[PDB]
């Protein structure tokens, strides 16, 4: 980070809203009658299937950020939430795996 | 005031009961830290 | 000093100060002058101009800056319990990216103040925005992601109070439509996602929807719910439009609970469509109207997959359209040019009764008229709000105008029969 | 606080206001709209009149809206508004 | 009475979590 | 010769106005065709509040001119202005 040279882990695979844009373009091409790269169409279908998974990952990132904000606020009582932190570390290990 | 200290301690005890209901992490350590802080406050009160 | 700052920051005390400022605004709105002349000596020039366009009269302009910039009128709803209240769903503040993507605003008919009475601020763009039909102090809307949020108009915290589930099973697609539906006893927080997730939710539970259903028809082709409406009293029946320009009835119950009908006449994604909102001495549940992005408006009927009639006078792609709530003839429309197109067919059919495109082309996207329909809020995306009052000679429908509306509908049936006979005979051999 | 500060700013967003004092019973204002010495003097007057108005209201009815009482005078439309802990008073123009 | 001795209940630090996670990503 | 009665009816049939009773210069209820005890008690408390308001005015400036003090009272909010000549009640609801 800027002023924090340590690698702040954006812990998640590459998420691009352009995938959603391509899915919308595919739906529009279905609506408007255009032949297209059906390999890309199948990839967009798989991406649409995994889009809820991407949303879950984004929500998990938001939850991690909220936990980080809470920790930054109450570092003085971060030990008070030691059990939740341990559960979160276990979940982080599972998600990394 | 002795009654004022009793009221403050009653608030502290209610908070302790709430924390026990919380089921958070590091409960005995937090209790010890709170006891030490109360000791510091009481030491100021004792100097007074 | 510090005690004064704490009392200002004190939650009960700050809430009391807020209610105090609210009553202060109520009194300052009640603060009329003392040198008045109510005899009407200043309305003669207005009466000298009343005979040339008094049917349209903008009332106020709920325009702000705290959340208005880069925030279109995403949705509009007049509160049922308090008809003097209207909402203003905001788009994602691109200019205020430091600010979040959604901050609700109250356009007020009870008072004329730029300060909204209720605000719901959240980090997602409010796609849908439904007011509480059966509740007095609740607020809810549709995220750009799709997870429905919760808020309260009476409260003092703009944050999303509760949030609906956000998951693959939950509203992954953006929540295109959502409304307070169901009975007062048996309610249904019906919502519609872009992918077709018909999301009947519960006001109590923000985790499990009462009835969640992704929608698809025509050999399970995915349903891009564009135009949304539903029948009065028919909770099962609902109106569906497609970005591919396909209309369909929606079934909530039944073995075919989902896309019931299938209609298509438009040449654009279904932009503006509202049910026949006027009920009088004639029951016209078997018909409706629709508009798309093809500079035209298509009337609809329950049994007619082909569109009923065409209001194609638009010189550009339409955005919104709504049948009037009292006059069957009247029906207002909107577009990105501010195409206020209040059209009373019994009054003016070939031309609209009130066709007023905005000079400079204000972006009229989402709108909601009065509960009586006496005024209709219209607003540019940048925030040029217009609430045009309605001339009662044009506004109030006649008593026979429902029987005469059935007469005009049969006349339209005969004229369309002539057109269809021309279509049949025009095919050459 | 800052919401109350913005509420005061909006009530004072109308230009030409002589002075509106978010006040306190201690003779000093929570947020006045004038120079500090005159603010303290008028805020002492505000605290005195606030106690007087509380007493007069209790003499009239001790179960009333314990929030405010405007005084729209031909010299200053004094919108006095005292809370239980904090207080306010808006010696404004009669037009608003 | 065997007072306390509750294993020194504390979780891995978030920076320590970041370190172990970077180690895993290197292993990934 | 009926302007006074017309004005009394207009302030009496006014929206939100619970009553327009002509009390004396001292404030005792002169025009009282109802329960005189409660009316006289309300008029005397109004006179006390008027004294407190005149005290507040003198705290601002003694010889100032007043239009109507808009006292926010839940039982009967009074947008009135007392004097030393008579006391006709001006107390109407802001919502009406």
């Amino acid at each position: 980070v800027r002023g924090r040279t340590g690698n702040v882990l954006k812990l998640k695979v590459n998420f691009l809203p352009e995938i959603i844009t391509l899915s919308k373009e595919v739906r529009n091409l279905k609506w408007l009658g255009f032949r297209v790269p059906l390999a890309i169409v199948n990839k967009a279908h798989q991406a649409n299937q995994l889009y809820p998974f991407a949303i879950s990952l984004i929500e998990s990132v938001r939850t991690y950020e909220r936990t980080c904000e809470k920790v930054e606020e109450r570092n003085t009582i971060s030990l008070l939430v030691a059990g939740l932190k341990k559960e979160v570390q276990a979940l982080i290990a599972e998600g990394i795996a | 005031d002795h009654k004022t200290f009793s009221e403050i301690l009653n608030r502290v005890q209610k908070a302790v009961d709430d924390l026990n209901l919380h089921s958070y992490s590091n409960l005995p350590i937090w209790v010890n830290k709170l006891d030490m802080e109360i000791e510091r406050i009481l030491g100021v009160r004792l100097q007074a | 000093e510090e005690e004064k700052q704490q009392i200002l920051h004190s939650e009960e005390f700050l809430s009391f100060f807020d209610h105090s400022t609210r009553i202060v605004e109520r009194a300052l709105s009640e603060q009329i002058n003392i040198f008045f002349d109510y005899s009407g000596r200043d309305l003669e020039d207005k009466e000298g101009e009343i005979q040339a366009g008094a049917k349209l009269s903008l009332n106020r302009q709920f325009f702000d800056e705290r959340w208005s910039k880069h925030r279109v009128v995403s949705c509009l709803d007049w509160s049922s319990q308090y008809p003097e209240l209207l909402v203003a769903s905001y788009n994602n503040n691109e200019d205020a990216p430091h600010e979040p993507d959604g901050v609700a605003l109250v356009w007020n008919m009870k008072y004329k103040k730029t300060t909204p009475e209720y605000v719901f601020h959240c980090q997602s763009a409010v796609m849908s925005a439904t007011f509480a039909k059966f509740h007095p102090n609740l607020v809810v809307g549709g995220t750009y992601s799709g997870q429905i949020v919760l808020w309260d108009n009476r409260s003092n915290k703009r944050t999303p109070v509760q949030r609906t589930p956000l998951s693959a099973a939950a509203h992954t697609h953006p929540v295109y439509c959502v409304n307070v539906v169901g009975t007062q006893n048996a309610h249904n927080l019906i919502s519609i996602s872009t992918d077709g997730k018909i999301c009947s939710w519960s006001l109590d539970m923000l985790s499990h929807p009462q009835d969640s259903m992704e929608l698809v028809h025509k050999q399970s082709k995915a349903v891009a719910v564009t135009s949304m409406s539903f029948p009065v009293g028919d909770v099962n029946n609902f109106v569906v439009g497609s970005e591919e320009g396909s209309v369909y009835t929606a079934c909530r119950h039944g073995s075919k609970a989902g896309i019931s009908e299938m209609f298509e006449g438009h040449q654009g994604p279904i932009t503006g469509i509202h049910c026949h909102a006027a009920v009088g001495a004639v029951d016209f549940s078997h018909l409706f109207v629709t508009s798309s992005f093809d500079w035209t408006v298509k009337l609809w009927s329950t049994k007619n997959n082909k569109p009923l009639y065409s209001f194609e006078d638009n010189a550009g792609y339409v955005y919104d359209v709504m049948w009037s709530p009292t006059h069957p003839a009247l029906f207002a429309c909107v577009d990105g040019m501010g195409r206020l197109d209040l059209w009373n067919l019994n009054n003016d059919t070939e031309v609209p009764t009130a066709s007023i495109s905005v000079e400079g082309n204000p972006a009229l996207n989402r709108v909601r008229w009065t509960h009586s329909g006496r005024e209709i809020a219209v607003g540019d995306s940048e925030g040029q709000i217009v609430i045009y009052d309605v001339g009662e000679q044009i506004a109030v429908p006649r008593n026979d105008e429902w029987a005469r509306f059935g007469r005009t509908l049969a006349e339209i049936n005969a004229n369309r029969a002539d057109a269809e006979e021309e279509a049949a005979t025009r095919i050459p051999a | 606080m800052a919401e109350v500060e913005e509420t005061l700013k909006r009530l004072q967003s109308q230009k030409g206001v002589q002075g509106i004092i978010v006040v306190n019973t201690e003779g000093i204002p929570i947020k006045s709209t004038m120079d500090n010495p005159t603010t303290t003097q008028y805020a002492s007057l505000m605290h005195s009149f606030i106690l007087k108005a509380r007493s007069t209201v209790r003499d009239i009815d001790p179960q009333n809206d314990l929030t405010f009482l405007r005084i729209r005078s031909k010299k200053n439309e004094i919108m006095v508004a005292p809370d239980k802990d904090y207080f306010l008073i808006v010696i404004q123009n009669p037009t608003e | 009475r065997k007072l306390v001795h509750d294993k020194e209940l504390a979780a891995e630090d978030e920076q320590v979590f970041l370190m172990k996670q970077q180690s895993l990503l290197a292993k990934q």
